[PDB]
């Protein structure tokens, strides 16, 4: 079927946040990051952990000397700063959508960068953490990147959700709207 | 098993 | 805080033909979106592919233990690393999740819009296609594309604009993960 893999291991440094990330990616999808502040592994999938290992350690030092690159192509460029690119943002569902039965709305964040983003779920109106979830910024072809925020829920006529996306690149904050029938 | 490393070379 | 952003990115990419018969490493070195400087190990050394990148591939290039590094990194790393994850990520294969259902909005007159969701399946790739009593449909087919999910599943959702009436409606899907194709029939 599909002749070609690739297996990527992306890396950024961003001034002045102070943000590093290095994550394993295979065919666009992520196999694991490093959490900086924890200094642990983090598998996308538990069950990745269970047959391969990696020593974040590693992975730490890579971020280190990303900074320091970064410090040296700042100064190189005579500090030119990163363009803003607003995302595209889509919400949609796991599995078709049904009455009382377990769900989870997928905040699709996509061609954005830099790799800064505020997101926060509404139900009707009133922000909603319980279970919400996130992965890391995954790395797109043409450089940007792409981010999922996920709310499990238990869909009804009675609620209306909305993904509340903040980026530098938007002019007002992004509200995308999801109601049973969409 | 283990995952390899690449490292990232500094300038 | 709209304080201005310098951002730094690294690739190394181990890109695979054949499982492991052909491969290629690149070492990709990125200020902002801009790729300054890549080692490709078709090439052998680095070069830059910016003006930007001219130090590094110079300074990179006259250390032998350096590129001797990374001249191996097709073996020691590439080759490696897909070994290392080959069961759960080149072998993982998860069926499709068929529902075939009318749209809970109908937005057309005489027309209803019949929507075959595929759902939770991997690898990527699948072919999803409509029948109506025997006949392929190519007219008042609408989808999605492919969607990643973010969690190694993917979905598509394909359209089919119907002539609600008493016939016989088959979604067939085709994937990697299935020695047969799947079906699903509508009766109205
Ligand atoms: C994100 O936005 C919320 C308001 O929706 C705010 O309370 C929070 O402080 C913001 N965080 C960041 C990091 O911007
Ligand atoms: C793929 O690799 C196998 C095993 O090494 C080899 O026998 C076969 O000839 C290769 N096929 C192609 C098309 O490269």
């Amino acid at each position: 079927i599909k002749e070609e893999h690739v297996i990527i291991q992306a890396e950024f440094y961003l001034n002045p946040d102070q943000s590093g990330e290095f994550m394993f990616d295979f065919d666009g999808d992520e196999i694991f990051h490093v959490d900086m502040a924890k200094k642990e592994t983090v598998w996308r999938l538990e069950e990745f952990g269970r047959f391969a290992s990696f020593e974040a350690q590693g992975a730490l030092a890579n971020i280190a000397v990303d900074k320091a690159n970064l410090e040296i192509m700042t100064k190189r460029s005579n500090y030119t700063p990163i363009t803003n690119v607003p995302p595209e943002v889509t919400v949609l569902t796991n599995s078709p959508v049904e009455l009382r039965e377990p769900n989870v709305l997928i905040c699709f964040i996509d061609k954005f960068t830099p790799p800064v983003v505020n997101v926060t779920w509404l139900r009707n109106g009133k922000p909603v953490t319980t279970g919400v979830s996130e992965t890391v910024f995954l790395p797109r072809e043409d450089h940007l990147f792409r981010k999922f925020h996920y709310l499990p829920f238990l869909p009804s006529t009675e609620d209306v959700y909305d993904c509340r996306v903040e980026h530098w690149g938007l002019d007002e904050p992004l509200l995308k709207h999801w109601e049973f029938d969409t | 098993d283990r995952y390899r490393l690449n490292y990232s070379l500094p300038t | 805080d709209t304080r201005p952003r310098f951002l730094e990115q690294v690739k190394h990419e181990c890109h695979f033909f054949n499982g492991t018969e052909r491969v290629r490493f690149l070492d990709r070195y990125f200020y902002h979106q801009e790729e300054y400087v890549r080692f490709d190990s078709d090439v052998g050394e680095y070069r830059a592919v910016t003006e930007l990148g001219r130090p590094d591939a110079e300074y990179w290039n006259s250390q032998k233990d350096l590129l001797e590094q990374k001249r191996a990194a097709v073996d020691t790393y590439c080759r490696h690393n897909y070994g290392v994850g080959e069961s759960f990520t080149v072998q993982r294969r998860v069926y499709p999740e068929v529902t075939v259902y009318p749209a809970k909005t109908q937005p057309l007159q005489h027309h209803n819009l019949l929507v075959c969701s595929v759902n939770g399946f991997y690898p990527g790739s699948i072919e999803v296609r409509w029948f109506r009593n025997g006949q392929e449909e190519k007219t008042g087919v609408v989808s999605t594309g492919l969607i990643q999910n973010g969690d190694w599943t993917f979905q598509t959702l394909v359209m089919l604009e119907t002539v609600p009436r008493s016939e016989v409606y088959t979604c067939q899907v085709e994937h990697p993960s299935l020695t047969s194709p799947l079906t699903v029939e509508w009766r109205a």
